[PDB]
C-alpha cells in the first residue's frame, strides 16, 4: 500500500503540516485513508474529527516523526483541551509516530495524545509527556509494540482499552511526586470500560532508576468510584511499590474499584504486600482474567483483522 | 400492570425516580420489550445532549474570561462528541450489538462527565450546566443499564 497523502518539512510532500493533510483528507471515507508524515518535528496541534473516519496517520518511524505541543493546564487549558493530538473519528489507526507534549512537571496535566476514537489502533508509537501523557477517554481501543512514558496518572480516561507489548515507562517527576502509571476513570458499574495492561513491560526511565526510594511508583490510584483497571502477563520491574497501588483520596473508591494482578513477572510483581482493599483482587483463575482479553474487553477481532496489527485474542502469549 | 421491564431497569441505575418518569413519559410504556424501551430510552438522552449543547453556546456567548471560555469550549465538543455517540447507539441497538451500544452510551455518559471534569476549581461552573451534566448522565445510565439486560 502506497499512502494517500505526503506530509513533509522540505517540499517533498503533498503539505507541510499535519492539520492540513488531515483537513483535506475524506469524510465518513468506507475504506482507510493514508497520511504519511517523512521525518521532522512537527510543532502543532492536532485534531481528527469525528467525521474524518479510518484514517491512518503514519510517519518515518517512532523516533524520526515527531508531533509536538505543550499546552497545560497551568497555563489555562482544560485537561481536555491539551492534547497535542487528540483522535475521535472512528477506525483511527497511529503508527510509527511520537506524539510529545513538552510542558513539563511543573504544568501538571498537559496530555500528549487524547483518544476518544471507536476501534482505534495504536501500533509502534512513542507518546511522551508527564502528568496525563495519554488520554484513553472513551470508546475501544488497541496500543500495540508501543512506548507510553509519564510521571502522574500518564495512562487515564475511560476507555475500554488494551495495552499489548508495551513499555510503560515511569520516569523521573517533581519533587515529592508520585508515579502512577494509571489512573482509571469509570464513574458507573454499567459501563463496560476499564483498562487492561497486558504482556507489557512496566519499567522505569534511566533517570527515574537512581532515585526509586525517593519516587514512588504505583500501578494506579482509582481516579473515579468504579476505576477498573488490570494489569496481567506483565513484568513489573523494582520501581513497583510494594503497595502495588494508591489511594486517591482516603478510603474513596476502595470497595468499588476493581483492581486485578494476573501472572505477572519481574522484581516488582510479588503481591504479599500490597494494599488489602475489597476492590484489589489477586487472580490466580484464568476465567476471571479473560473479561480483560482483547476478545472480551474490546470486541476487537470483529475490527482488529482488517488493520493488519498483530495482536493475541485470549490470555497467553 | 406496569411494565414488569421497568422494576429491572430503574432500579440498577443512579436514578431511579428520573428513570421512572422518563419510561412513564411513554404513552406505550405497556407495549414495549427491551429493544423498544431502549430506542426510547436513547432518543430521551440524546434531546438533553442536544438542548445541553444550546446551553453551554448561550453560556459561552455571555462569558469574556479566556479560561471560562475554554471550559465551555471543552464542554461544547464533549456534548458534539456525545450527540454522535447516542445517535449511533440506536443503529447498534437495531442491529442486535449490544456491545458497542453498551461502549457508545458510556462514550456520551462520559461527555457529561468530562464537562464536570472541566470545571475544577474556579471559574466555577454554572449550577444549571452542573445539573444538564447529571441529568445527561443520568439519562445515559438508563441506556446503559437496558444495554446489560439485553441477551
Amino acid at each position: 500500500i502506497i499512502a494517500n497523502a505526503v506530509v513533509a518539512q522540505d517540499g517533498t510532500g503533498d503539505y507541510q503540516t499535519l492539520a492540513e493533510a488531515v483537513a483535506a483528507a475524506p469524510d465518513k471515507s468506507k475504506t482507510r485513508y493514508v497520511i504519511y508524515v517523512k521525518r521532522g518535528t512537527y510543532k502543532e496541534n492536532v485534531e481528527v474529527a469525528s467525521n474524518k473516519m479510518n484514517l491512518m496517520i503514519v510517519g518515518d518511524g517512532m523516533y524520526a516523526t515527531t508531533i509536538t505541543g505543550s499546552l497545560n493546564v497551568v497555563d489555562g487549558s482544560t485537561t481536555f483541551r491539551s492534547a497535542t493530538l487528540a483522535a475521535v473519528g472512528q477506525g483511527f489507526i497511529l503508527q510509527d509516530i511520537c506524539i510529545q507534549n513538552t510542558a513539563g512537571p511543573a504544568k501538571d496535566q498537559a496530555v500528549a495524545l487524547r483518544v476518544g476514537a471507536d476501534m482505534s489502533v495504536i501500533n509502534r508509537c512513542r507518546i511522551d509527556a508527564y502528568q496525563d501523557t495519554l488520554y484513553a477517554h472513551s470508546q475501544r481501543q488497541f496500543y500495540r509494540d508501543s512506548y507510553v512514558t509519564g510521571t502522574v496518572d500518564f495512562i487515564f480516561g475511560n476507555a475500554a482499552v488494551v495495552f499489548q507489548k508495551c513499555q510503560l515507562v515511569a520516569r523521573k517527576p517533581g519533587k515529592y511526586q508520585q508515579n502512577m502509571v494509571t489512573a482509571q476513570g469509570r464513574t458507573d458499574p454499567n459501563q463496560a470500560t476499564g483498562t487492561s495492561i497486558q504482556f507489557c513491560n512496566i519499567i522505569a526511565s534511566s533517570d527515574l532508576e537512581p532515585v526509586l526510594k525517593e519516587f514512588p511508583t504505583y500501578l494506579g490510584r482509582p481516579w473515579k468510584e468504579y476505576s477498573r483497571t488490570v494489569v496481567m502477563e506483565s513484568y513489573l520491574g523494582g520501581l513497583i511499590n510494594p503497595a502495588g497501588w494508591a489511594e486517591w483520596d482516603g478510603d474513596f473508591a476502595l470497595k468499588t474499584l476493581y483492581y486485578g494482578e494476573f501472572m505477572n513477572n519481574g522484581p516488582g510483581a510479588g503481591t504479599s504486600k500490597r494494599v488489602k482493599w475489597p476492590g484489589y483482587h489477586v487472580i490466580t483463575d484464568p476465567a476471571k482474567a479473560m473479561p480483560f482479553t482483547v476478545a472480551k474487553l474490546i470486541q476487537g477481532g470483529s475490527w482488529l483483522r482488517s488493520t493488519g496489527v498483530a495482536y493475541v485474542d485470549g490470555l497467553y502469549d | 400492570f406496569e411494565n414488569h421491564l421497568i422494576s429491572e431497569i430503574c432500579p440498577k441505575t443512579r436514578n431511579p425516580s428520573l428513570c421512572l418518569q422518563a419510561l412513564e413519559s411513554d404513552p406505550r410504556s405497556a407495549s414495549k420489550d427491551l429493544k423498544g424501551l431502549g430506542q426510547f430510552s436513547i432518543d430521551i438522552a440524546q434531546a438533553s445532549a442536544k438542548q445541553t449543547s444550546k446551553i453551554i453556546a448561550s453560556l459561552t456567548n455571555q462569558a469574556t474570561d479566556p479560561k471560562l471560555k475554554g471550559r465551555y469550549e471543552t464542554c461544547s465538543e464533549n456534548y458534539a462528541d456525545a450527540i454522535d455517540s447516542l445517535g449511533q447507539a440506536k443503529q447498534f441497538l437495531t442491529s442486535g450489538d449490544y456491545n458497542s451500544l453498551n461502549i457508545y452510551a458510556s462514550a456520551a455518559f462520559d461527555g457529561a462527565g468530562t464537562c464536570e471534569d472541566s470545571f475544577e476549581g474556579p471559574p466555577n461552573i454554572p449550577t444549571q450546566l452542573h445539573q444538564a451534566d447529571l441529568k445527561l448522565e443520568d439519562l445515559c445510565d438508563i441506556v446503559l443499564v437496558i444495554s446489560n439486560l439485553l441477551p
